[PDB]
């Protein structure tokens, strides 16, 4: 289990800059970080 | 311009570079097919509207 925060990238996983590509074999669990990793913005 | 009036525009001879393009403001997107943003940088094309 990784731990990262992207922009939005989203249609993704831009992001050459730190190879992890939707043909890897894996789940992708996400959501928002506006809600408690935030401010105003 | 508006969507019924929408402009025509064509891009002429040009040596483009993407990689400072994709990190603009209004250029975060590129959900689309028949082109991959990794690969603009090394492909030629006869013209780009």
């Amino acid at each position: 289990a990784d731990s990262f925060v992207i922009r939005g990238e989203v249609r993704q996983i831009n992001i050459d800059y730190n190879k992890l590509p939707d043909d890897f074999t894996g789940c992708v669990i996400a959501w928002n970080s506006n809600k408690l990793d935030s401010k105003v913005s | 311009a508006s969507v019924y009036a929408w402009n025509r525009k064509r891009i002429s001879n040009c040596v483009a570079d993407y990689s400072v393009l994709y990190n603009l403001a209004p250029f975060f997107t590129f959900k689309c097919y028949g082109v991959s943003p990794t690969k603009l940088n090394d492909l030629c094309f006869t013209n780009v509207y």
